[PDB]
RNA sequence: CAUCUAUAAUUUUGAAUAAAAAUUUUGCCGUUGCUAUGGC
């Protein structure tokens, strides 16, 4: 299905993950489509993870028009349950948001991940 | 208060390095990461239940 | 109070609902009566 | 049988509002009432007896216990009673009512006497306390009993008598020991 | 809560002076500094010697203490 | 009347039982026999009963239980010692009594009777916790009530018998004992997120090891209650321990997929990294499908003091030894990939064709997670599992370079909480009960629950061997 | 833990009740027979 476009490798996915739950755990990381979006109007998010087998799929694929309205890169991961234990949660996560701040140890990963994400757009 | 790996550190000018910088937390003597609370906290709580007591 | 809670309750459906039927070329009442069929239980559970 | 337990509880109403050469015979044709008994009705019969007791108690204290005794929760409480309202005479009358004693439950709340009575003078009090001590000992001699039960009642007496002793000063009892 | 622990390394059996010498570690936590006496008490039960016959020195307790 | 004289007559007993059962095999041995009895601490492998097993023809039998969501189990089987010669169990009444405990998230404890293995699993005692118990301080290192408030997530049985200890969320470790179930004594993690995800016994020994997922390993000794030491060197939490004879333990620790040995007396560590690459892989199968990547390590066990057994959580069973950083034998998905979501379900639209681009065919496969792996102690088989409602038993060869398939069993269904196996008879003819506890829930978080037919309980399976 | 006790097993008396020795698979709902399996 193209509506899922960015789609990551297996490579990628763990990259992504990695500095999801460096996020979750230095607390740089919003979790939740509703949040997300929140996010992403007040123009604080670094970038975006959405789930890829959601059920269906259109409920987080409104995000993408907000994303790629403000550029903040966008990328889809396979399973939304890894995507929950990667960022930390008793539950399934669908679509998760990294933030900015300056003031963060994890800098240079999310900015690595965030230059591969740009590329593959 | 800040014990690196298992040893702790009270020098601020310390240069952790990758692995060690993981592994930072607070010191198993700590009021804050342990063992009781400090002498003021304490000394409140003694003051406290000794005029509960009078 | 549950008039409050309901209500959200609803609004959170809406909105995924417009989420789908605003991407989605031609719409499925399965997913409208699933998910109105989730609200009427938790209405059920008040 | 029920017009009995009628006179019963209007008897129970008009002394708790409320004469002993009319307050005795009704007692005593009570303790009748009572021995005759000893099967609902003559179980809240005897429900209703405890009551009366518990009533003129309240406002022949031998038989008065032999017939709480032999007559559960309930009986607790009017015990509590007895022991709250009435000191030497009720020991005389514990060590009487012994004597016809010598069966759980009876065994059970004579216990509970006293112990509620050496919580609750001692010289006075003392030498028939020790001939009950005896009379116990060799009630575990002659028992038809258990090892455990008879070891529980031993352990009671034992507490009891400890706190009995502490109780009282020490030279009055020298020859008592 | 206070569990003392007595741990040997580099064990090296010299029997020239009659022998065994080695490297105690002794982890001490919620606690300072475990006695010279109580060391050998123990050293004894573990080697199956003699308190006069253990003997021990050179005790350094690192930055921190428990060990 | 002497000491030495009694040891001398037990002795001589042993040999009169001994020459009798070789008389009964025959209807050099003995010699074997006792060697063997002293090769248990020597740490290699020695059990080779690798492929006298008959899974075919194991009898299977589920056993439902009434709360959900068992997190957890843990067997205690006694013993002869072979110093002494008394007993491994404590009384006198038990005199081989096989026992079993499960913890449930409910917050139940039970203890089973597994003695005959050909009945149920009988529900001796049980103890339950509850919201009671939650301390009044909630906010100090003092958090000793005597119960559990909150997800008892791991239970061992000491090897002695006399207690067996469970930890949980609740960041205390509790130790009972065994027979009345009481709380004997409770001893705190003291850290604000050192919640206890394993337990594990030095077998034979009361050092119990708790993986503590703040990132620290803790050791106790448990006949005096208390704390030995903490080992730190993990980077995220420290998911899954496993110890044996020896005064060492194993741990994995999840994210960084990292498996760390420890050797406590020297104070040292090793450290295994996986490093599989699927584009590598790719190249290989072309010089020779599907290669995902390691997400996570899950779970671990030691087959011998100097190989052990992980499984992540990406199909890999992997085998490692002590000498070589890489695994030596890594195996690929091990319970075959996750079941396709369904077309409607995956688009909300009803254009069939449309909803099948939607499930894009493999791009959205993904493996099953091993939830639960044991390696029976020294021997050459171990018994794998995850939530495809089968477990999977598994041969390591002799030279102890590969592993393959011996067989599988479908009785389970739901996802494999924790494995657990118990060993009867005869030193010739030895009897197999494989539990497990088995629920609808990974044990850490919910995740999933969409499982055809899960339903929380003991499945037990009996294998006997011929030949 | 040991012991005692309790429950439950036999012995004896009595057709038997009775008497004593003396001794030693589920929380909730469902399907399914003489155990196995559904759903919450």
């Amino acid at each position: 299905n193209p509506k899922a476009f960015p789609l990551a490798d297996a490579a990628l996915t763990q990259q992504i993950l990695d500095v999801v739950q460096q996020a979750a755990n230095l607390r740089q990381l919003k979790k939740g489509a509703n949040e997300a979006t929140k996010t992403l109007n007040r123009g604080i998010s670094e970038f975006i993870i959405m789930a890829a087998d959601c059920e269906p799929i259109e409920i987080l694929l409104h995000l993408p028009l907000l994303c790629e309205d403000k550029n903040v890169p966008y990328v889809f991961v396979p399973s939304r349950v890894a995507l929950g234990r990667a960022c930390g949660v008793s539950r399934p996560v669908i679509a998760a948001s990294i933030t900015t701040n300056d003031a963060s140890a994890i800098k240079t990963q999310i900015y690595a991940v965030k230059d591969k994400i740009e590329t593959l757009l | 208060h800040i014990a690196v790996g298992k040893q702790i550190v009270n020098i601020p000018s310390f240069m952790v390095r990758l692995d060690s910088e993981k592994h930072i937390d607070f010191a198993p003597t700590s009021p804050f990461g342990g063992a009781r609370p400090g002498r003021v906290a304490r000394r409140n709580a003694a003051r406290k239940a000794e005029a509960s007591g009078e | 109070k549950n008039k409050g809670r309901i209500s959200r309750y609803l609004a959170n459906k809406c909105s995924m609902a417009s989420r789908i039927d605003n991407y989605s070329e031609e719409p499925s009442n399965v997913f409208g009566s699933v998910l109105k069929k989730q609200v009427e239980q938790r209405l059920e559970f008040y | 049988k029920i017009s009995s337990l009628a006179l019963i509880t209007n008897c129970v109403q008009v002394l708790g509002v409320k004469f002993y050469p009319k307050i005795v015979p009704p007692s005593i044709k009570l303790f009748d009432a009572s021995l005759a008994d000893s099967n609902p009705l003559k179980e809240q019969l005897q429900v209703a007896i405890l009551l009366l007791f518990a009533g003129l108690i309240k406002r022949n204290i031998l038989d008065v216990l032999h017939v709480i005794y032999f007559s559960s929760s309930i009986r607790l409480s009017v015990i509590s009673l007895i022991i709250e309202n009435i000191l030497k005479e009720v020991l005389k009358v514990l060590f009487r009512i012994w004597s016809t004693e010598i069966d759980t439950v009876a065994v059970s709340l004579f216990l509970s006497t006293l112990e509620s009575t050496v919580e609750n003078s001692a010289t006075s009090q003392s030498p028939i306390f020790f001939k009950l001590l005896l009379s116990l000992f060799e009630f575990r001699s002659i028992s038809s009993f258990d090892n455990n039960t008879i070891s529980r009642i031993e352990a009671s007496v034992h507490e009891i008598s400890n706190s009995y002793v502490l109780k009282m000063n020490d030279k009055v009892f020298r020859p008592l020991f | 809560s206070d569990a003392v622990t007595i741990r040997t390394r580099k064990v090296i059996s010299n029997p020239l002076l009659a022998r065994k010498q080695f490297v105690v570690d002794v982890l001490h936590p919620n606690r300072a500094n475990v006695s010279k006496d109580e060391l050998r008490e123990k050293l004894a039960e573990v080697y199956k010697a003699e308190k006069d016959a253990v003997s021990v020195f050179g005790f350094r307790t690192q930055f921190g203490g428990g060990k | 009347e002497n000491p030495a004289d009694k040891r001398r007559r037990l002795a001589k007993q042993y040999l009169e039982n001994l020459k009798s059962e070789a008389n009964d095999i025959l209807t050099d041995i003995i010699a074997s026999r006792l060697k063997e009895d002293v090769a248990e601490q020597q740490g290699r492998v020695f059990r080779y009963f690798g492929d006298k097993l008959l899974i075919s023809e194991a009898k299977q039998s589920f056993t439902r239980v009434g709360e959900n969501n068992l997190t957890c189990i843990s067997c205690f089987q006694p013993v002869l010692n072979k110093y002494t010669f008394e007993e491994s169990s404590n009384g006198d009444k038990n005199k081989g009594r096989l026992f079993a405990y499960t913890v449930s998230k409910d917050l139940q404890l039970t203890k089973y009777d597994i003695t005959d293995f050909s009945k149920r699993p009988k529900k001796l005692k049980y103890a339950k916790g509850g919201a009671k118990y939650i301390p009044t301080s909630k906010h100090e290192y003092e958090n000793t009530t005597e119960g559990h408030y909150d997800e008892i997530l791991t239970v061992a049985a000491s090897p002695d018998g006399k207690y067996v200890v469970t930890g949980g969320r609740d960041r205390k470790l509790i130790v009972w004992s065994t027979e009345s179930l009481s709380p004997v004594k409770v001893i705190p993690t003291k850290d604000r997120r050192g919640e206890v995800l394993s337990l594990a016994f030095r077998k034979n020994s009361d050092q119990l090891y708790a993986s503590c997922a703040d990132f620290k390993i803790r050791t106790y000794s448990i006949n005096q209650f208390s704390q030995l030491e903490i080992l730190y060197g993990h980077h995220d939490i420290v998911e899954d321990i496993s110890a044996l004879a020896m005064e060492r333990c194993v741990t994995v620790g999840a994210r960084d997929r990292t498996a760390m040995l420890w050797k406590i007396p020297d104070e040292t560590r090793l450290t295994f990294r996986g490093g599989d690459e699927p584009q590598k892989l790719l190249r290989r199968w072309m010089k020779e499908p599907l290669f995902f990547c390691e997400g996570s390590i899950d779970v671990v066990s030691m087959v011998d003091d100097f190989h052990f057994i992980t499984g992540s959580d990406n199909g890999n069973i992997c085998l490692w030894s002590l000498a070589k950083k890489k695994p030596i034998f890594t195996e690929r998905i091990a319970h075959g990939i996750l079941p396709e979501p369904s077309f409607n379900d995956i688009s909300g639209e009803t254009d069939e064709e449309l909803r099948k681009r939607q499930l894009q065919g493999k791009k959205l496969l993904q493996p099953f997670w091993i939830t639960s792996l044991y390696a029976i102690p020294y021997s050459n088989v171990f018994i794998s599992g995850s939530w495809s409602g089968s477990l999977k038993v598994w041969k390591i060869s002799d030279n102890l370079r590969s592993f393959e398939l011996l067989g599988e069993l479908s009785g389970a269904k739901g996802v494999v909480t924790k494995i657990q196996v118990v060993e009867s008879g005869k030193h010739g003819k030895e009897k197999f009960r494989i539990l497990a506890s088995i629920a609808k829930e990974h044990r850490l978080g919910r995740w999933i629950a969409n499982v055809s037919g899960a339903r929380n309980g003991i499945y037990s399976a009996v294998i006997d061997q011929t030949g």
